RNA sequence: CCCCGCGGACGCUACGCCGCGACGAGUAGGAGGGCCGCUGCGGUGAGCCUUGAAGCCUAGGGCGCGGGCCCGGGUGGAGC
RNA sequence: UGGGCCACUUUUGGUAAGCAGAACUGGCGCUGCGGGAUGAACCGAACGCCGGGUUAAGGCGCCCGAUGCCGACGCUCAUCA
RNA sequence: CCCGUCGCCGCGCUCUCCCCCCUCCCGGCGC
C-alpha cells in the first residue's frame, strides 16, 4: 500500500511522557513548559523521590533512529514542487510534508507530484 | 586495615581472576586479555608473551613483577555472592577486613 | 579551485537547504541533491549530472566541458538518451567509466538515472 | 562510585584554529593530513602552530 | 574415505593427541610436496545477418532503487532449523503414555510413537480410545507419564515424516479483491490416505493395549486437577 | 474437562519497604511452601485471567470480555515457596489477591 | 602486456565520517553548545498567501533529553 | 566567598547546657539513594536512562519484601516487664 | 561476477594400501 521504508529497526523511547513544568498543576500562570527549577529549597531540583523528574541527557534517542517517524521515516518539510525535487535521491528513508501555509490549489499539485517520485507525504490530504 | 580485605592466593585463585577478569592496560586503555598477541605486544621485551606467562610472573613473584602486574588493570569483582558476614570489623573477630591467611581464596570464589 | 571556493559555499550559499536536521543542495548538476564537496555541481573542474527530459520520456545527462570553465554559456554539454531502462544505464556507466571522467559519480548517476526513469513510467492502478 | 578528581580531566590546547581565514584553514587540512599519515614530527609541530592565536606566533625578525 | 580415526571422549576434545594420531594416520610416509561460462554463443537468424550473436547470461539490472543496505558480517554459528539437533527427553521413549497439554486434545492421555525429524513428537491417541489420530504433538507441551507399553515389534508406515503432517493450504487463486467468499474447505477433509495409516497403526497398537489390564479405561479419561492434589506433588 | 492449571494468587510486586519494582510480581501457589518445592514451578507459564465491557478477540473462539496478561515464573522469592514472575506487561495494583494461573506449560517433568 | 564477457554497493556537509577506553552528584560561581525563542536590518529562498497571512481554539498526528517545533481540523480575514 | 554548623577523638571556661572557645579528620552546608518508624550531620553508599545478577548497613510474626528453619544452648514473670 | 559459508583457534577425511563389523540399488532369493 504505502511506501515503505528502506530499513525499519525497532524505536525504542526512554521515556514517553512529557516532561512538565514544576509545579505547572497548581496553576493556570506555570505553563507545562520545562523549567529549571533554580531554588534553594526546591526538593525536585535535589531530586528527591516521587517527585517531578528533571531532564538530563539520559534520557537522549538512540542515534540510530533518532527524529524517526512511527513508521520508518524521517521528516522534512516543504513548500513547492522545487523542493520536492530535493528528496529524489533519499526517497526511502525521508518523508515529504507539506506546510501548513500552501494553498489548497498549490498542495494539490505537490502530491501529485510525489506520487509520481515515489516519495511518501505524510499529509496528503489536508485540504480536502 | 579496615578499608581492605586481603590474603594470600593459590595458584587456581590466581588462573581464574586473570582468565576471567584479565583486563590489560594498553594505551590507558582497558583492554580485554582475549588473545596472546595482546600480552606480547606490550610485555614481550620481558618474556611475558601469553597468559601463561602472566600467571607464572604473578603466582611466582618473578624479576618483572612490577611490568606484569601494572599491565593488569585491576581486577573489577562482583560483589561477594552470599554475603560477607561484616564489614567494619577485623576478619579474626568476625569481621572482613584484614588478613585472611588462606581464607581470601573462599572470598574470591564469591567474589568472582 | 574546487577547494577555495568549496570554503566559501560550504555554509553560505543560494542552494543550501538547511531544514529540521538536514541539509540540501539545490544546484542543477548535484546528483544526491546533499551538500558535500564530493557532489557540489559548481566548484569543480569537471562535474556530471542528469536530469528529466525537457519531454516526458528520456533522461538528459549534461557533462561539463574543460575549455569554458570560465565561460558558463558553453560550459555544459548535454545530451538526450530515450533508450529502453538498461541501455540507458549502460550509456551512461560507459560515459563515466570509460572516459574516466570523474569515476565517483557512476552509481550515483546511474542510480538518479534509474530514479528518474521510473519516476517517467505511467502509475499503474 | 571510584574516587578520581575530574577538574584535570579536560585537556585545555587548541584543537583548531579559531580564525575562519578560508586559506588558514585549507593549510590546516594540507598539514593535518601530513602529520597523521607520516611519522615527521616536524610536521605535528607546524600544524600545531597553525592553530596558535597570533600572540602565540609571534614576528621574526629579518636579523 | 575412512572413518574419524579419533573418537570422541568429550565434545571438542579428541581422545588422541597429534602425535598419536600423526601415527594412526601414517602421515610419516603419505607426505605430498607439490602437485562458467557467463556467455552462450547462439546462431545467427540471418541471412546477411551474419556473425552468430554471442549473448550474455545473467543480463545487468534495468533498475537500481535509491539506496541499499550494507551486507552483514559473518557469524560462524547459527544454523537454520533444517540442520539444528533434536534433542529429546530422557523420560519419553517409544510407548510412553504422554499427557497432551495445550491444544483441542487438551487432558488426553495418548501413546508415544517415533519422534519426527522436526523434533515434533508422533503421538497416536488409539483413535477409537480418545479420539486422537495420527498427529503431532511437541515435546516441551506434553507431561511423560511412567506408563510404558512395548512397541518394539511395530511397523510404523515410512511415509509418516512431516511433510506428511503439514498443514495444507487452498487460498487465493487468481482471486486478490475478496468480496466472494471461498464458502468452501472450512471442512478440512479427512483424506482416505489418513484413514488407512490410521487404520493400519492402530489395528497392531490396540491388542497390545487390551493386554495390560484397565490401560483402555485409562486413555479413555483424561487428566485434571482437583481442589486436592498439586503437580509438584504428583508422580508421573 | 478439568482444571489442568494449578491456582496461585497474586500477593504484590517486588520491593523494599519503601520502594515497589512493578516489573516483576510475587505469587503464592497454593501446596508450596518450600523454596525446595518451587523448582518444579520455576519455568512455568502464568496467566492473569480477567473480564472487561468490550469483546476482545479470542484466540480459537468467538469474541468475548475474557482477557488475559501473560506471563512466565522467573525464580523463588524467599525460604517458602513464594515464586516471583515476570509478566509481558505489569500487572495492575487491582489484581492483588487475586487469581493467577499456573500452566503446566513448557514443562521439563 | 587481465578478461566468453567491459563489470564491481555505501562513503569523505574533512566545521565530515568512523573506532576504542574511561567516566557522569552539585548550591554560589565560571565556561561551551543551542537546527531553543522574540523583534528589526542587509542578502537569499524564480519562498508562502483571498483556491485564504498573522493571531487564537483544539479528547487530532507526531518529533526533540530539553528549550521548543512541525503537521491535521476549526475560527479569522491580509499579510508572513 | 570572607555569618558557618555537626560527629569520633584531644581539649579550655562553666554545676551543666541542643552553652561558649580551640586541634585533627570527615561530613552537612552544596547531596539525592538504602537503613535508624520520624530527622541537615548517625550506619551503608554517593547519583546519566534502563534490564538481569549480587551485596552493604539493616532486617525476615502482621502492618511490610524476607526464617511458614521441625534452627541450637541457656536466662527471665514484671499488680509501671 | 547468484549472496565474502571469512580471520585466529581446535579438529576429521582424501590425494597409500590392506583388513574386520553392520550393510545395499541388491541377483535370483527358502526364511
Ligand atoms: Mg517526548
Ligand atoms: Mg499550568
Ligand atoms: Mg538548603
Ligand atoms: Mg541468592
Ligand atoms: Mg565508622
Ligand atoms: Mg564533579
Ligand atoms: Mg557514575
Ligand atoms: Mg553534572
Ligand atoms: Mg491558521
Ligand atoms: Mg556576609
Ligand atoms: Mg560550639
Ligand atoms: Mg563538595
Ligand atoms: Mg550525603
Ligand atoms: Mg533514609
Ligand atoms: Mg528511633
Ligand atoms: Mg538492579
Ligand atoms: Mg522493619
Ligand atoms: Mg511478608
Amino acid at each position: 500500500a504505502a511506501l515503505r521504508p528502506l530499513v525499519k529497526p525497532k524505536i525504542v523511547k526512554k521515556r514517553t511522557k512529557k516532561f512538565i513544568r514544576h509545579q505547572s498543576d497548581r496553576y493556570v500562570k506555570i505553563k507545562r513548559n520545562w523549567r529549571k527549577p533554580r531554588g534553594i529549597d526546591n526538593r525536585v531540583r535535589r531530586r528527591f523521590k516521587g517527585q517531578i523528574l528533571m531532564p538530563n541527557i539520559g534520557y537522549g534517542s538512540n542515534k540510530k533512529t533518532k527524529h524517526m517517524l512511527p513508521s520508518g521515516f524521517r521528516k522534512f518539510l516543504v513548500h513547492n514542487v522545487k523542493e520536492l525535487e530535493v528528496l529524489l535521491m533519499c526517497n526511502k528513508s525521508y518523508c515529504a510534508e507539506i506546510a501548513h501555509n500552501v494553498s489548497s490549489k498549490n498542495r494539490k499539485a505537490i502530491v501529485e507530484r510525489a506520487a509520481q517520485l515515489a516519495i511518501r507525504v505524510t499529509n496528503p490530504n489536508a485540504r480536502l | 586495615e579496615p578499608y581492605i580485605a586481603w590474603g594470600y592466593p593459590n595458584l587456581k585463585s590466581v588462573n581464574e581472576l586473570i582468565y576471567k577478569r584479565g583486563y590489560g592496560k594498553i594505551n590507558k586503555k582497558r583492554i580485554a586479555l582475549t588473545d596472546n598477541a595482546l600480552i606480547a605486544r606490550s610485555l614481550g621485551k620481558y618474556g611475558i608473551i601469553c597468559m601463561e606467562d602472566l600467571i607464572h610472573e604473578i603466582y611466582t613473584v618473578g624479576k618483572r613483577f612490577k611490568e606484569a602486574n601494572n599491565f593488569l588493570w585491576p581486577f573489577k569483582l562482583s560483589s561477594p555472592r552470599g554475603g560477607m558476614k561484616k564489614k567494619t570489623t577485623h576478619f579474626v573477630e568476625g569481621g572482613d577486613a584484614g588478613n585472611r591467611e588462606d581464607q581470601i581464596n573462599r572470598l574470591i570464589r564469591r567474589m568472582n | 579551485s574546487a577547494h577555495l571556493q568549496w570554503m566559501v559555499v560550504r555554509n553560505c550559499s543560494s542552494f543550501l537547504i538547511k531544514r529540521n536536521k538536514q541539509t540540501y543542495s539545490t544546484e542543477p548538476n548535484n546528483l544526491k541533491a546533499r551538500n558535500s564537496f564530493r557532489y557540489n555541481g559548481l566548484i569543480h573542474r569537471k562535474t556530471v549530472g542528469v536530469e528529466p527530459a525537457a519531454d516526458g520520456k528520456g533522461v538528459v545527462v549534461v557533462i561539463k566541458r574543460r575549455s569554458g570553465q570560465r565561460k558558463p554559456a558553453t560550459s555544459y554539454v548535454r545530451t538526450t538518451i530515450n533508450k529502453n531502462a538498461r541501455a540507458t544505464l549502460s550509456s551512461i556507466r560507459h560515459m563515466i567509466r570509460k572516459n574516466k571522467y570523474r569515476p565517483d559519480l557512476r552509481m550515483a548517476a546511474i542510480r538518479r538515472a534509474s530514479a528518474i526513469l521510473r519516476s517517467q513510467k505511467p502509475v499503474m492502478v | 562510585g571510584v574516587d578520581i578528581r575530574h577538574n584535570k580531566d579536560r585537556k585545555v590546547r587548541r584543537k583548531e584554529p579559531k580564525s575562519q581565514d578560508i586559506y588558514l584553514r585549507l593549510l590546516v587540512k594540507l598539514y593535518r593530513f601530513l602529520a597523521r599519515r607520516t611519522n615527521s614530527t616536524f610536521n605535528q609541530v607546524v600544524l600545531k602552530r597553525l592553530f596558535m592565536s597570533r600572540t602565540n606566533r609571534p614576528p621574526l625578525s629579518l636579523s | 574415505p575412512h572413518c574419524s580415526r579419533n573418537p570422541v571422549l568429550v565434545r571438542g576434545i579428541g581422545r588422541y593427541s597429534r602425535s598419536a594420531m600423526y601415527s594412526r594416520k601414517a602421515m610419516y610416509k603419505r607426505k605430498y610436496s607439490a602437485a562458467v561460462l557467463a556467455t552462450v554463443t547462439k546462431p545467427v537468424g540471418g541471412d546477411k545477418n551474419g556473425g552468430t550473436r554471442v549473448v550474455k547470461l545473467r543480463k545487468m539490472p534495468r533498475y537500481y532503487p535509491t539506496e541499499d543496505v550494507p551486507r552483514k558480517l559473518l557469524s560462524h554459528g547459527k544454523k537454520p532449523f533444517s540442520q539444528h539437533v533434536r534433542k529429546l527427553r530422557a523420560s519419553i521413549t517409544p510407548g510412553t503414555i504422554l499427557i497432551i497439554l495445550t491444544g483441542r486434545h487438551r487432558g488426553k492421555r495418548v501413546v508415544f510413537l517415533k519422534q519426527l525429524a522436526s523434533g515434533l513428537l508422533l503421538v497416536t491417541g488409539p483413535l477409537v480410545l480418545n479420539r486422537v489420530p495420527l498427529r503431532r504433538t511437541h515435546q516441551k507441551f506434553v507431561i511423560a507419564t511412567s506408563t510404558k507399553i512395548d512397541i518394539s515389534n511395530v511397523k510404523i508406515p515410512k511415509h509418516l515424516t512431516d511433510a506428511y503432517f503439514k498443514k495444507k493450504k487452498l487460498r487465493k487463486p487468481r482471486h486478490q479483491e475478496g468480496e466472494i467468499f471461498d464458502t468452501e474447505k472450512e471442512k478440512y477433509e479427512i483424506t482416505e490416505q489418513r484413514k488407512i495409516d490410521q487404520k493400519a497403526v492402530d489395528s497392531q497398537i490396540l491388542p497390545k493395549i487390551k493386554a495390560i489390564p484397565q490401560l483402555q479405561g485409562y486413555l479413555r479419561s483424561v487428566f485434571a486437577l482437583t481442589n486436592g492434589i498439586y503437580p509438584h506433588k504428583l508422580v508421573f | 474437562s478439568g482444571r489442568l492449571w494449578s491456582k496461585a494468587i497474586f500477593a504484590g510486586y517486588k520491593r523494599g519497604l519503601r520502594n515497589q519494582r512493578e516489573h516483576t510480581a510475587l505469587l503464592k501457589i497454593e501446596g508450596v511452601y518450600a523454596r525446595d518445592e518451587t523448582e518444579f514451578y520455576l519455568g512455568k507459564r502464568c496467566a492473569y485471567v480477567y473480564k472487561a465491557k468490550n469483546n476482545t478477540v479470542t484466540p480459537g473462539g468467538k469474541p468475548n470480555k475474557t482477557r488475559v496478561i501473560w506471563g512466565k515464573v522467573t525464580r523463588a522469592h524467599g525460604n517458602s515457596g513464594m515464586v516471583r514472575a515476570k509478566f509481558r506487561s505489569n500487572l495492575p495494583a487491582k489484581a492483588i489477591g487475586h487469581r493467577i494461573r499456573v500452566m503446566l506449560y513448557p514443562s521439563r517433568i
